[PDB]
């Protein structure tokens, strides 16, 4: 009878042939090669299984490489290849509110993982290596770009904060697995991590915005300066009536508590997420969705394990998406060896810098030598917001219909995906490897 | 706008000889100057990107210089596939705007026109209309001049005239001038007199 | 290769509409800009505007700003033009070429073929031959609104003269001339009218 | 504190308000007045709301009114009420596809019930009951309808065959309660009712499609009737094909086994439900479905439990849905007073003449009396098959342009929203009340 | 109440196509059916086609086949008709009409006010009035493309004798004549085409 | 198809009497022989769906009897208003099929035509026109006749004709012809005469 690795083989093919034949027998022509929905589910199974052959090659001491590099290069693969990239698109809607809904995930998931007491101590640390590192890129790149690409100051620093913000979805799950192991959790290095990761995007997009404006002459520098803090208070006033709110509602007797309140968590964080974007107002939903999500745990105390395991699934079905995605936004036109010399050297010096000043702002806070260096090795990745405004440069020099400016917003581009691929998969690897080494775990 | 300028419209042009086409702009363009070439059969193909930048499989004969705003292509020596029509373009600003365009027509030695008389036949008359023509072939250059004498009276209207482009065999040229009046002019007139 | 194919030759009536194809073969079509450059006989080009075959963005010259609807659809391959109101004006040769967005030199470097466009009143009519006589000798084609008449000589008269005049508009009506050189015997055009079907041979007689 | 009524009615109105915005957010204009996914919202939370509200009441010795009816009327108010039915508007793919997933999941739901030994039991009895009253009701209303309504013969039998079926999504529900409960397991009442219930859906179809081609004199009848022979003959096959397979291939030692059989089963019946439907085949899907959950819960024995827990849940999503749809398919036109009367009296009689019919086959099979009257009047519910069918021939009428074959298929229509409402209401409540007295508990 | 209003007279050129819009008030739009009637001069009528707002499902007469293209827009509860390579047959009034689908005597019973479309190639002129004299006395309107001139009279010529015959087409050159009744003494016809906006009045005198 | 036939297409009628319009199909519809009602300004309103169901808000003057293929309309009485065009269609088969319809006329005396000359003025000479206007008003029945005799010579061609409907103050009819023709024909005839 049936029994071991063929029978799982067989079941597993079935199950995906099936959902593929449920979605085109209810669907029809959005589930053939073409249409939307086929190519969805393609990118959906090609990351998963790039994810899974990538983690089983293990030859060196160094760990089994990250399934980010597998996602990632799935999304890139199906994106570069003529025929595969024919057949399988994706409508642009569809892909941005996938990626929405899994930045939203992830932002909860980091939310719930906070620890109180720490952040109460961890307090200007937290400010600092937020707000410090990403400043400091932000202006090494500037100067990078103006002396080697030859860009103009407005255009440099719109590339050093492009070039700019930590992605969550690559700091999130890997300091959720070391909180887990009990890795650093007595100096809260996961909490700082967690709670650091997820503001810096706000200063990298204000920034991005003012000096995009400059470049461009439109506007006022004070509306977008304005714009941003308006993004953090009311972002800061919405997410605390939330968490307040939903921090008492749902009560601890009602029959199906656990679902409740994970279904009021993940819709109030999307709905944050998405009409924020909706209104103008594209960085109040993430830290929103961070505050309400932080106060929430800190009303439930124990009872949020089980809405963090429903969330942890949520994310494993929805990271493969996410990352498919953001390698699919790369395109080998934009890494033409035209001068991918020249940005590679730009994107390693801001790094190196950005490692430099990470090690810095962390220097008067309490740690010891190896819990400096694996945060300032843990503040690399970079991810799902260089993919999210990478080309909006390029598209209103071309709305301007200016050759300059073009050539400009492509270098920015280039910039942009080399960043990305270079310090993503580096960055989870080494947070990997470097976690149960140079942190102190508690037992 | 930046509209383009091509200083001369039809520069002739041995069949072993260096040609060289101006462009100017009236504006300042740092180098976003294309270059095309059209053929007389229609098909237009790009020749030179960004001022000097030449294409991927255009033969090494085409060199395009020129910087600023005066701008230039050159030909190091002119084969029979040469002759075409040659656009400057450029991608600066928004609009993109092409230049006038340039005609190359072989030199030849000078030619005159045959300039005979053609009376339209019975047909014309029976039919109703009433057409005269003047065929002049065989001139060179384009400078020729169409007037009709018929019966010394001359008129300024109704005359339909065609040209034909460069001849490939003998480089000479072809005029048809066609003449359509009522058949009441044709009655009181029945001498046939055409000046070229 | 890398190849651009657009519709056939157009006659249209004014006030109508015309849709204009272009399918490209040989390259990634999501992966280049169609532009669409409009020549009017005798003058030079002038730029239309431009479609994204990825997210289907677009920009027009404000000359052709709501004249002009670009569209595209990935499957098949092809990008589609709408010239609206049509008028006299907007009888020209059409083309349509691509362009690498995600180059720092981009131009067009690979163009379509001309797709004429008529914009016109009359309907079909039969060329009508008209010998001439007095060494040379022509017909004289008379008005037929199909362009493509493609007037011809028996073997023999290719020989030399073969002067064939391109056809005049003439007020809605083409009229192509030829003429031939030579003794008195000769030979008659063959005019082969395919729209009408009207292949008139109407021999000339040396009077 | 939050406590008592009031907290769970804000808990359960800031849900409902919560999902529609996160939906809006999500997509924006359908989840607007007139947009499709607002109108689908709608329905769902009348028909819910209806449900509930018509299940408080309870004044008399009779049980509280069945949910089915304030479902029934919720779609109802919403397909007729004016300008509510002009704001909330459903696509009829949409519609339908639900419908179709609501009948697979019930189908799926009824095979999994089933119980092998009483099935092999009342073997010539479940044939008899499903085919001998849907033929004798086809008749006898026919020969009503020449008679009262004036229709020709071959029209009076295609308003027989529409109005014949028992629905499986009415005997169903009731039925597995009651088998829950152990009333009339040891003689095989409920596995009787739920395997009949699932067959005479085949054969009224049959002679609907084969009187309809009679009257517009359109193909052959043999080739009709070799359709239903052949529905039979391939969705057996099919069934049990596919019921042999997953009876066997995910394995008593996977690590999510429950998931992976639901999925499984419910994939299967909905690929098999929609590509039946879309082949030319409808009645294959139903079969097909019952066998294979048949004999995929035979495999399975006691571990089929979760699997129907998990189905029950996703019935209890469905069956507003449902519910709501059939009635939004109810118009308040084709039952203007011009005629209801004498179409009541048709459908009256022949509910009549079914009732006699049904207890005269199971008189030779071993129950008693009680018994046989139960199951004469736990036959009479009909729905989800009279408003799939019910406006064909209408539609086939007004397509040949035929001024008297439409005012037939008017006739035909009221005649089956008519027997609907009439009898599905009737039909779960008498359910209902006759189940726990006249069945014969075990325990 | 119950109303259908539709768009007013259309101007369209031969070839070209137009958009008929027919909005109904006072019941409930997606409940009956639209019905489109054609209304030549002097013809009686023809029935089109309808369309069923509920579906969207349409059934054409076989001579307007691939002529006529129904729409409708529940939100905007109107309904359109596309006339497509409007000829000179295709210039008619337009109704349209609801239909109870589920009623066994059903009939049209509202109509719309009808939308003359014309299809026509001049384009607008100036109205010339030609004072006639030999009682009576009459202008003579000549030539307008717009139809509603509008002719009128000053206050006491209406009393009698203000016949005004339908303009007529007089190949595309329309031609509405007035005549008074009656001394000598007369009065002037004041033509007000208010297209070309052209209130000429051209006084007639006793001659 | 079902082409339908209304046999009198103009009938006259008084306003006190009872009229009665027939309406026969060319097949065998059963009974779904509608009846339409158009005003002069051009708007229409059902009148009797059925044969002989009258419709709601209708005046009960109006009787759709007939029945088979020879279907009728009947009018107790008469009155201004009724005065418009009656169609009867059919829904019985697929394409619905109007009659030719009929129009209701006011019975009066007998009337003759003013028949009144209009000579071109000598705006219609300069300006290059030349339009002959015949003016025959204020006749009974519709029967009249059109013909010109400008100097006795006689042509079928180049004449507009006009007609009025009817008369709602005096129910009379009203003509006008005019004759459009070259300004040469015109130089050679100088006296008008025109016959009704
Ligand atoms: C408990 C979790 C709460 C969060 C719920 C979020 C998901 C909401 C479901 C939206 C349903 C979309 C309907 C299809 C769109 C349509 O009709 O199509 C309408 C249009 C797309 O078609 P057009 O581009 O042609 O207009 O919708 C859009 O514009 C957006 C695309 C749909 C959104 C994509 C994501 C839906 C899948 C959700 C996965 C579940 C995530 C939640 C799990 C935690
Ligand atoms: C484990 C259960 C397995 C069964 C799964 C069945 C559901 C499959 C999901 C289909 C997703 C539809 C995408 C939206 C359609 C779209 O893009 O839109 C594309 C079109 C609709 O737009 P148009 O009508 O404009 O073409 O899709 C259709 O034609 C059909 C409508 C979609 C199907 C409706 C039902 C989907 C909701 C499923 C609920 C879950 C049921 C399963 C639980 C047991
Ligand atoms: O993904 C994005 C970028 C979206 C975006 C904002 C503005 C803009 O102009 C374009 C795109 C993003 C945020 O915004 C805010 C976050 O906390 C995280 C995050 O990942
Ligand atoms: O819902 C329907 C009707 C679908 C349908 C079939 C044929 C047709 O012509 C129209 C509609 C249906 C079945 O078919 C078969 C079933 O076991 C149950 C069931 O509920």
């Amino acid at each position: 009878p049936p029994h071991g690795l063929l029978d799982r083989v067989i079941t597993n093919v079935t199950i995906i042939v099936l959902l593929w034949a449920v979605v085109w027998s209810i669907t029809g022509s959005e589930c053939l090669p073409g249409g939307n929905l086929f190519g969805i589910i393609i990118l959906f199974y090609c990351a998963i299984i790039g994810g899974k052959l990538l983690g089983l090659i293990k030859l060196p001491t160094l760990p089994p490489l990250p399934s980010l590099l597998g996602m990632l290069l799935a999304g890139f693969l199906i994106r570069n290849i003529p025929v595969i990239n024919d057949n399988v698109q994706i409508k642009h809607k569809w892909s941005s509110s996938l990626r929405s809904i899994a930045l939203s995930i992830i932002l909860v998931r980091a939310g719930l993982g906070l620890d109180s007491k720490a952040l109460k101590k961890l307090k200007g640390v937290c400010v600092r290596l937020s707000m410090g590192p990403c400043i400091v890129e932000a202006c090494t790149s500037a100067l990078l770009a103006h002396y080697l690409l030859g860009l103009p100051w407005q255009w440099g620093f719109i590339l050093g904060f492009v070039l700019g913000a930590v992605s969550p979805a690559v700091v999130v799950p890997s300091m959720l697995l070391l909180q887990g192991g009990g890795y650093g959790v007595e100096k809260g290095v996961p909490t700082l991590l967690m709670a650091a990761g997820s503001f810096d995007d706000i200063l990298a997009i204000t920034g991005f915005n003012t000096c995009l404006g400059i470049a461009f002459s439109t506007g006022s520098t004070v509306f977008n300066v304005l714009r941003g803090v308006l993004e953090v208070v009311i972002g800061v006033a919405t997410g605390s009536v939330l968490g307040f709110f939903i921090q008492y509602f749902p009560s601890r007797d009602q029959d199906k508590l656990v679902c409740k309140r994970t279904f009021l968590v993940l819709g109030l964080s999307v709905l944050a997420v998405f009409s924020s974007v909706h209104f103008g107002f594209p960085g109040s939903g993430g830290l929103c969705t961070l505050v309400m999500a932080f106060l929430a745990g800190m009303g439930w105390t124990s009872e949020k394990a089980e809405v963090e395991k429903i969330i942890a699934v949520a994310w494993d079905i929805f990271q493969p998406l996410l990352f498919g995605l953001i390698g699919a936004e790369v395109s080998i036109a934009s890494l033409r060896p035209e001068t991918v010399g020249l940005c590679v050297a730009t994107v390693g010096i801001a790094v190196l810098i950005r490692i430099l000043t990470t090690f810095l702002m962390v220097c008067f806070a309490g740690f010891n030598l190896k819990e400096k260096i694996f945060i300032s090795f843990a503040w690399l990745p970079k991810a799902t917001v260089q993919a999210a405004i990478g080309s909006v440069a390029l598209d209103t020099a071309r709305s301007h219909g200016e050759k300059q400016l073009e050539d400009y917003g492509m270098d920015v581009l280039t910039v942009a995906f080399l960043s990305i691929l270079i310090t993503a998969p580096i960055g989870s690897l080494l947070i990997g490897l470097l976690g149960p080494r140079l942190l102190q775990k508690v037992e | 706008d930046i509209v383009m300028t091509q200083t001369t419209s039809s520069l002739s042009a041995s069949l072993g000889d260096r040609v060289t086409i101006s462009c100017r702009a009236s504006q300042d363009i740092s180098n976003y100057l294309n270059w095309f070439q059209q053929k007389p059969d229609g098909t237009v193909k790009l020749l030179i990107c960004y001022t000097s930048r030449l294409h991927s499989g255009v033969p090494s004969r085409f060199s395009g210089s020129g910087s600023g705003t005066d701008y230039s292509l050159t030909i190091s020596n002119l084969e029979q596939e040469d002759i075409a029509t040659y656009f400057c373009q450029q991608d600066s600003k928004h609009p993109w705007t092409f230049g006038g365009g340039t005609k190359l027509e072989i030199k030849r030695a000078d030619a005159a026109p045959t300039v005979s008389i053609f009376p339209p036949s019975s047909e014309q008359l029976t039919s109703g209309g009433a057409s005269v023509v003047c065929f002049l072939n065989n001139f060179y250059p384009k400078d020729i001049n169409v007037k009709w004498k018929i019966d010394g009276s001359e008129r300024q209207n109704g005359v339909l005239n065609s040209w034909t482009d460069q001849d490939s065999k003998d480089s000479t040229y072809s005029m048809s001038s066609t003449l359509t009046l009522t058949k009441d002019e044709y009655e009181r007139h029945n001498s046939y007199t055409c000046e070229a | 290769e890398v190849q651009l194919q657009e519709s056939g030759p157009e006659l249209v009536k004014p006030g109508a509409s015309v849709k204009m194809s272009c399918k490209a073969s040989g390259y990634t079509f999501t992966n280049y800009f169609i532009h669409w450059v409009k020549q009017k006989p005798g003058q030079g080009l002038e730029w239309i505007g431009y479609i994204n075959p990825y997210n289907d963005i677009t920009k027009f010259n404000e000359k052709f700003k709501g004249k002009a609807t670009l569209t595209s659809d990935k499957s098949s391959r092809t990008a589609y033009m709408e010239l609206s109101s049509l008028t006299s004006e907007d009888s020209a040769v059409y083309y349509c070429a691509r362009c690498d967005g995600y180059y720092r030199y981009y131009a067009m470097d690979y163009w379509g073929q001309g797709t004429s466009v008529t914009v016109s009143s009359a309907k079909t009519t039969a060329p009508s031959v008209y010998p001439l006589a007095p060494v040379t000798l022509g017909c004289l084609v008379k008005g037929y609104f199909p362009e493509p008449v493609t007037l011809t000589w028996n073997s023999g008269s290719l020989s030399s003269g073969v002067h064939t005049f391109p056809a005049v508009l003439q007020s809605d009506l083409y009229t192509l001339s030829s003429s031939v050189t030579v003794p008195s015997q000769s030979i008659t055009c063959n005019v082969a009218h395919p729209a009408s079907s009207t292949k008139v041979d109407k021999k000339i007689e040396p009077r």
